């Protein structure tokens, strides 16, 4: 990602 | 060129360890994180948890809480899942799957096989009578999985690998191959019955009666 | 946890028509985000899942257009239109809002296709198995639809029905059809006080039965 983590940062 | 590779399928009795590895190529280990799911004949698909890649930090489901442990080597863009005193029900495919806001690589899957039962290696009896139908019917073999290929696996076409049933006589399986008939038993013909519990391989070339 | 409930369990449809499978979760699977990380995978036998829907509705890159989702809160469908043959499978859904995830038990897609007689071929024990005092005859009906269909073994003529193992293989990716192994194991002793050994086929596609026999 882009983003992701389990919803974000 | 994304990929997660797994590693090899497992046999353990209850009571051991087992650790399983998930490998990714073709992209950045630690920007995506990395699921851990269970999957059984009788329960179907089941979320273990999963590990930030990036932070390293594991959470589990509840029903994993204990006996599981997720963990990594990023340098080596692997994810590993070790499972401590195995249960018979741990009996499954684990997938490593990857996660933005989808799952959209898959590992290729890692079958463990938890038994206390003796393993017994398989009997693998040749069946011989335009296009001919051969086959090898597989035994009294414990416990599955039994992998069978016809000429080491170059031939693939017309196979039907029938699932396995287990009765009083342990597991019996059969396959059958279909061939133009002018090429048997000119171009040889021959099932491998491949057994991993019992590290057993079996050849049998089919032969006219 | 949320469960996940998937209508329905089996669906026959034939190719070109659509196919609509259902998800229902036990309670709401928005995110706290106002998303809702509600996904379609497929998965092939003896093969990893692919994701084909995520976010309810969005097609994932390389997903064919035929395959589309909508819904809202707790109900999902997929709908799959001009089902072809490689569309078989188990379809799963799942939610990646409320921790655990969780998935539906899948929806199977049986492709309903042309009728077609079985291939049938019936084989006698091999001098290995006799060695050891057992004696298999098989019988392989390959490649028919539907997979409806009866297997009779007789013994002299006689009907037998101790003894018969039967296993079916899931429906041929390719040409969508069905194969079956009816194995009938007898021990050497009997086997060798009879001479004809039958399997006989009873399917749609034949008034009489198909008949395969083997004569010690």
């Amino acid at each position: 990602x882009x983003g992701x983590x389990x919803x974000x940062x | 060129q994304i990929q997660l590779v797994q590693s090899g399928p497992e046999l353990k009795t209850p009571g051991e360890t087992v650790r399983i590895s998930c490998k990714a190529s073709g992209y950045t280990f630690t920007t995506y994180g990395m699921s851990w799911v269970k999957q059984t004949p009788g329960k179907g698909f089941k979320w273990m948890g999963w590990i930030n890649t990036y932070s390293g930090v594991p959470t589990y489901a509840d029903d994993f809480k204990g006996r599981f442990a997720f963990s990594l080597e990023t340098s080596a863009s692997t994810a590993y899942l070790q499972i401590n005193n195995l249960k018979n029900e741990d009996t499954a495919t684990y997938f490593c799957a990857r996660r933005s806001w989808y799952f959209d690589v898959w590992g290729t899957g890692t079958t463990v096989t938890v038994s206390s039962a003796k393993t017994t290696p398989p009997s693998v009896y040749p069946l011989a009578p335009s296009m001919v139908t051969l086959g090898c019917l597989v035994k009294g073999y414990f416990p599955e999985p039994v992998t069978v290929t016809w000429n080491s696996g170059s031939l693939s076409s017309g196979v039907h690998t029938f699932p396995a049933v287990l009765q009083s006589d342990l597991y019996t399986l059969s396959s059958s191959v279909t061939v133009p008939s002018s090429t048997w038993p000119s171009q040889t013909v021959t099932c491998n019955v491949a057994h991993p519990a019992s590290s057993t391989k079996v050849d049998k070339k089919i032969v006219p009666r | 946890d949320v469960l996940m409930t998937q209508t329905p369990l089996s669906l026959p449809v034939s190719l070109g028509d659509q196919a609509s499978i259902s998800c229902k979760s036990s309670q709401s699977i928005v995110h706290s985000s106002g998303n809702t990380y509600f996904e379609w995978y497929l998965q092939k036998p003896g093969q990893s899942p692919k994701l084909l829907i995520y976010k309810v509705s969005n097609r994932f890159s390389g997903v064919p257009d035929r395959f589309s989702g909508s819904g809202s809160g707790t109900d999902f469908t997929l709908k799959i239109s001009r089902v072809e043959a490689e569309d078989l499978g188990v379809y799963y859904c799942f939610q990646g809002s409320h921790i655990p995830f969780t998935f539906g038990s899948g929806t199977k897609l049986e492709i309903k296709r042309a009728d077609a007689a079985p291939t049938v071929s019936i084989f006698p024990p091999s001098s290995e198995q006799l060695t050891s005092g057992g004696a298999s005859v098989v019988c392989f009906l390959n490649n028919f639809y539907p997979k409806d269909i009866n297997v009779k073994w007789k013994i002299d003529g006689s009907e037998r029905q101790n003894g018969v193992l039967n296993s079916w293989t899931d429906q041929d990716s390719k040409d969508s059809t069905y194969s079956m192994s009816s194995t009938l194991t007898l021990t050497k002793d009997e086997y060798e006080r009879h001479n004809s050994y039958t399997c006989e086929a009873t399917h749609k596609t034949s008034t009489s039965p198909i008949v395969k026999s083997f004569n010690r």
